[PDB]
């Protein structure tokens, strides 16, 4: 254990990187990109405010991190009080669930690329991946996953738009823009199937 | 004598201040940037001055991880309350933006999505109308009262927490859409019929229609339609506020 | 103060907007419909020649009825700002 | 007031049915410090007057105590003002 | 001014001590004058009198403001001298030393009050 | 009464809270919020260089709070300066006219809510309301009144943009931004209908009514 | 009668705190800065010349416009005060005259009337009876109104160019192009071929 | 308390499983309290800044 | 002046008919109080240095210290007022 | 006549305070910065080069352009002052001359006349005696006009590219295809092929 | 010859302020983020990944790219500094050389020649004698040109997709259908199936070599 | 808790310095009283004792004041320190062992050590406000 004043300095300094922790280490990027792509899908880039989407992504991130938060509480929050383990060793033990999660959600190709970017040859085991190699690989994997989910969301709305345009063309209309007609049908399909709750359920299942 | 125990007063006045200020920074109308920061801070300070002496004082030291957990808890409660309240205005904004987009007011989004050219002026109109209605129905007083009341349900002291409850707030994201359609279902429908009518005109002699006759007619029709539809939002406004409030009451516990 | 007053002022506001925008929109619509029916009669179809007279007609519309719009909107705003301290709650 | 006495009897009825603050503490501290200073000053003036029984030892010691109490009050005011300035700088 | 009311008592006491000091030193200096009576003032009564006026009114700038402009008690003789001098060395030497001490005490008290009023303001 | 050192200390300390009095106990708050909202409405988030709006708000507040300040001076400051009323009673005497102004403008619902939150007994008349209840009730009422005034202010400046966008859309110019066209017209409106005299008079009446 | 030198130093060094307030509310800085901000908005680009350049240029323009008033103040107040011929208070009272005349010359009657109504003023009489605390807010209100009047007519030619370009582009057929993107270079061309900066400074100076 | 003694026996089961005032005091507590209040203010400021940075995003 | 006498008769008519705080006026009155206190102490020191009888050294020192206390009062009030004004004017609407 | 050392260092620090204003209103920083901003707007990429990169480039270009003036100031003014040969007042007066000459070289006579007539200056014989208070605003205005001229001229090739791609898309019947998406890559290609960055910086340097 | 401790601390803390400037004008960062700023434009979603995510990803990529340069600086210069075998001046002189070499290898000769001519520098015998005042802006210019080249090349497959989709839409008589919204999901498809992000970062890292 | 524990040693040492100076002043006051043995405390042992087990008092018993009109009164509240006797230097007929040289040397030494404690505690508290200063 080192000095209390140094501990305060380090704690307040690490408090600054909270957006970095939320974005790079948790899943927040995935939900935020999925929400952005879904908003782009419905054809209305300002229908729900950016604030509301950010808060919804924050709540989803909190739930989906609740198991990792519980593991942190068991391994770090509690034993730091009983003083069986404390300080930097307890900090590393508490960060261990974050690795496990980020190893689970990271693809092998990104980790391989970032290892050969750091000349880390003897990285043989999969539970001893350094943070420098694990973090950007995890972010890239999250970007790929979010884009895939966005395309899957895109498919039904694209189908509806194409169907509306095809019926307009077949009915004889050649000048009517299909977007105006298809927008309320997109909304009625989204509400009627209750798209939002199934979307959140799938995102939670998507881990 | 001349004690004036400072730690007791600090611990009594801090955590209620944290929760009240966390609600203030996110609750609608109380979180608008037009208010000077010092006014918000003073309102939080005075509300805490009124409330805190009745509450049981906590004794956890500010120099402990327990204090950090407490601060996180207060921030979570405040932002959850404020955001759940904000959901109703989000729904009203959605309905207004969709009415405006079916007006053809901003056609550049269909061709250039998110191209720095968008003006949901109807969304702003009904957003500020909703804010005026919320001010009239004294929703903010209720918010403050419920912020106070969540103590009896959830005391300052660290208490265990649940899960699907968070989903509920996240699942409230559905309401913004669902209720939004409930505000746009009549007018858009008639607009739809109007567009259908325009289609019948285009089934006649080719071209020479749409983009030249459809836009002004549909713009004027949307204007007078939803001008007549304005008296309708107020019952729906109260319905939205009641939905948000009882969802908050049920799920916060 | 009452919600009836709020909805009444909103409705009157947006009827003022309708009165402000109706001459220009109606003139543009009439010009477009006339040019379209002339195209149908003559069997001429280019999507650009309907855009030409519309601008001229709508711009003339401000020449003729512009002062009326400017006087109506100013009167509305003046009355609203004068009655502001009596609808306070 | 007549209505004020009505309110007093109403609060008494409230007590029947049912069956200090930081500003108050600061006011009490200020009153105590001022009372000590006034007592020391009055004793000093009495000694300067020539009245019997007042010893220079007690006068000087009481002036010393009053000065210490004044300095304590000044320090408390300084900190309190500093804490208020710190809070009013808090971001909301 | 309220500042005067706080410092009025000590200033008047200090001035009265200086005046009585001058009177006692005059008694010492005139010890050898035959027929000189030793005079003194009653400190407490005169302090009451000073502690317990009308500046003429100035209508304009040229108008000139009002221009400003204690009772001595004989000492009871102890020994009868032949030349009529009633000044006693021992009594007035003790009174002189006492007045010096009290003047120093008044200076100390007044300085302490001013220093307290100052540290209240410094910041 | 307190010693002169204590009185000077209290006076110097109380001189600190002047911004708090201006913001939470004075007309300044609902004299600003309206200015910020109006600046947001015209589309020029800088235009009157702030400082200008702050000076105008200060002068308006000074002109509006004049009778309250006069009553405080005649009832509290004058007897205190003439050594007739002690320092600890001048504050209590002068806090009453400000409290009355704070009531003339503070709505009820807020008073009932903050009377309930303090668990205080029934308040049969306004004479039983303490400052601990009136302060935040007055603050909330002022915030709500300012926001109401600003939100009815906002309507014409959005109406103009709506009609501008509709007119642009009639002719097919769908790629023309409406804000750039509407800003000169909003400035023209605010010039024509005495933009500031009407707003100044409306705010001043809003206080004295 | 004269103030002590310590009092004079205290008042003099305290008065320097109101220098930005004097420059903003009481001088020509407000109108020029508002017109400059409106002109950037009207140019089609919101931050082409940095705020620093515009602020310095507005300061220089304000100094050049107010130089006669500064000279009158120096002759009437500063010079006879520094030579120890008049007191500080009388020097301030004498020096407030040319600035009062400058503020009055650009003050709207309605603004002064309204702010005299709100200050309980009754029989005012000569234009030389308006107090400073009444004259100042009326001057600020008149300056804001005049700046808006200048800005909304500065906006006109750029709106003309925008509308002409949009109409030509859409009537020709290319309705998918953004008219502002093509219009911005032409707005710059119009501003540079008219000598927009020089003429704008000339107009702003002549407005007084 | 009865519930307090319940808690004592619970902690014993947990152990089983595991196996007047002077200036000196016034000033020291006054300083602490100032230090703790400053720490709370700084931590809240960091949290609020992080939250506003997150919400000022662009999605 | 002729116009000055006109103003005097006008104020007399005002008194007949009759039979308003000012912050600037209050500041002027306070500054006057400080300045006359300092000038009185200075003139007393003047006369005591010149050798005029009736002036006492302790009174000179006490009056000088009173003037110093008054000026410190003024300086502290100035500091508080300037700080409050700057914090109010540094706010954004 | 020589200022005492404490006054000298007071002047030095106070002058160091005004450094950004001197950089913006006396050097070539403003014109380069305006041209860079207009160029960034012209490519359709409003935030591709970060502001800090362009600011650093403009600072380095300004230093290179003003190297002869700085050398003249060093040789003629600063070096004798550092060797105690001349006082600070005369050193500053001597150092003003090269910078003024540079500013006069890049000013327009019309703006100088406007500011001279506005300031009521008496007739001035030749460029030798023109006050800095007159020259500085005129130089700033001339720099603004020249920067706008350069930006408007630069806006031309991208306008050509946009028009030709829009016409090509329209003649194919593609009525709802926006031309910006197709034009942006070709704008980048055009700017890359002509070695745009170094060519534009060389052109900016050559104009000074 | 060594600087005093006070001067060393002053110089170190002063040079700590230039960290963003050093990162932008001396490291790889400028080429990376700019390309990202274009890539999010090519995909059709200006929102894209959030700005902070892209900035941090660029920062990590920059650190990985400059790992050899950082290691060489740590070995040659900073290690004797920590082990007291060098001064601050000599450390500053010695540690910049590997970074100067890294900057020079990505510097186009034309820009370097332009800045020489513009500084009126004498005949530079060889790369080793190039002043930093000449190498820095030339490196920034070449960096911008290379970033624009990479971005334009990136813009190609999405242009292919947009053209193909628009041609398909128009060949069927569906003239009133905006092809941007239809082609956006297919752009996302292309970026997903080919592993666009990993491929792009690998290409950037290889480009710097 | 952490901050309280970090500042507890110097705070307790400073309190014990204050109590020791009170004892030394009592010895100096009673220097001419016949039959008064000088008292003093072992600073190190008592300091360690107060740290391991918290400070305690022998008396402290005071009348309880439930109402606002109860008259407040306290008996005696002395510390739990062990008052040891100082070994006399030379004998005296009156029978006190207060040797003035020893008293004044211990007084000055305790004075400097109390000032040292104040300096250390103030330095630590600034060393902390510096961190909480952003």
């Amino acid at each position: 254990s080192w000095s209390l004043s140094v501990q305060t300095l380090v704690f307040i300094t690490s408090l600054t990187f909270l957006p970095a922790i939320l974005l790079m280490m948790t899943s927040f990027t995935r939900i935020i990109i999925v929400f952005g792509l879904l908003r782009n899908a419905l054809g209305t880039p300002s229908a729900p405010p950016n604030q509301v989407l950010l808060g919804l992504a924050l709540f989803l991130t909190f739930f989906i991190m609740s198991p990792v938060i519980d593991k942190i509480y068991v391994d770090a929050y509690q034993p730091f009080s009983e003083q069986k383990i404390s300080m930097q060793e307890a900090l590393d033990k508490g960060a261990q669930p974050l690795r496990a999660f980020m190893l689970r959600q990271t693809r092998e190709a990104d980790l391989a690329l970032f290892a050969r970017l750091a000349n880390s040859g003897p990285l043989q085991g999969p539970e001893a991946v350094p943070m420098r190699i694990l973090l950007p690989a995890y972010v890239t994997s999250e970007l790929k996953t979010a884009f895939q989910i966005g395309f899957t969301i895109f498919i039904p709305f694209l189908i509806i738009d194409l169907v509306i345009a095809s019926v307009l063309m077949a009915l004889g209309m050649m000048m009517v823009p299909p977007a105006t007609i298809a927008l309320p049908f997109k909304l009625m399909l989204f509400v009627l199937v209750d798209g939002w709750q199934l979307l959140m359920g799938s995102l939670a299942q998507s881990f | 004598v001349t004690s004036e125990q400072w730690l007791y007063w600090l611990h009594l006045y801090f955590w209620p201040l944290l929760r009240v200020l966390a609600l203030i920074s996110t609750a609608p109308i109380l979180s608008e940037r037009a208010i000077p920061k010092r006014v918000k801070l003073g309102l939080g300070i005075m509300i805490t001055l009124v409330i805190a002496p009745s509450l049981p004082a906590n004794d956890t030291p500010l120099f402990s991880i327990a204090a950090l957990w407490l601060a996180m808890q207060q921030i979570l409660i405040g932002i959850a309350l404020g955001f759940t309240m904000q959901f109703a205005f989000a729904a009203v904004r959605t309905a207004g933006e969709f009415i405006g987009l079916q007006m053809g007011l901003s056609f550049a989004t269909f061709v250039d999505p998110g191209s720095h050219l968008n003006m949901p002026v109807l969304a702003r109109i009904m957003d500020m109308l909703a804010m005026l209605l919320f001010l009239t129905f004294n929703g903010h007083l209720w918010l403050i009262s419920l912020l106070v009341d969540t103590f009896h349900t959830l005391p300052i002291g660290s208490n265990p927490v649940n899960s699907n409850a968070f989903m509920a707030l996240a699942r409230a994201g559905g309401l913004i859409f669902l209720n939004g359609l409930m505000l746009a279902l009549p007018v858009i429908t008639l607009l739809l019929t109007l567009n259908l009518a325009l289609g019948l005109l285009n089934r006649m002699a080719p071209q020479l229609s749409i983009f030249v006759i459809g836009f002004p007619l549909t713009l004027t029709v949307g204007i007078m339609l939803m001008a007549a539809l304005m008296p309708l939002i107020a019952p729906f406004c109260e319905h939205l506020f009641s939905e948000i409030f009882n969802l908050l009451a049920d799920i916060v516990s | 103060m009452t919600p009836e007053s709020v909805m009444m002022m909103g409705t009157e506001a947006m009827k003022v907007a309708l009165a402000l925008a109706a001459p220009l929109l109606l003139v543009a619509l009439i010009t477009g419909l006339i040019i379209s029916i002339l195209q149908a009669a003559t069997q001429i179809n280019e999507m650009t020649l309907s855009f030409i007279p519309k601008i001229v007609a709508v711009f003339i519309a401000i020449i003729v009825a512009g002062p009326w719009m400017l006087n109506l909107l100013l009167d509305y705003v003046r009355t609203l700002f004068s009655n502001l301290p009596y609808i306070i709650g | 007031a007549i209505q004020g006495i009505e309110g007093v009897i109403s609060q008494l009825q409230a007590t029947a049915m049912a069956a200090v603050s930081f500003a108050g503490q600061l006011h009490a501290a200020l009153d105590r410090i001022s009372d000590r200073q006034a007592a020391a000053r009055v004793q000093a003036e009495k000694f300067t007057l020539g009245e019997p029984g007042i010893a220079l030892n007690d006068v000087m010691a009481d002036m010393q105590k009053a000065s210490v109490s004044m300095q304590m009050g000044i320090q408390v005011r300084n900190k309190l003002v500093a804490a208020y300035q710190e809070v009013m700088s808090m971001q909301v | 001014d309220r500042l005067d009311a706080a410092l009025r008592f000590q200033q008047e006491a200090l001035n009265l001590r200086a005046q009585r000091q001058e009177i006692l030193a005059a008694n010492i200096a005139n010890a050898d004058t035959p027929g000189y009576q030793a005079r003194d003032i009653d400190f407490a009564s005169e302090l009451k009198k000073v502690m317990v006026g009308v500046a003429l009114t100035l209508t304009s700038s040229h108008h000139i403001p009002a221009q400003a402009v204690v009772d001595l008690l004989y000492r009871v003789p102890d020994q009868p001298s032949l030349d009529g001098n009633t000044v006693d060395m021992d009594r007035e030497r003790t009174q002189f030393a006492d007045n010096s001490l009290k003047y120093q005490m008044g200076l100390t008290v007044l300085g302490s009050q001013l220093k307290g009023m100052m540290n209240v303001l410094q910041g």
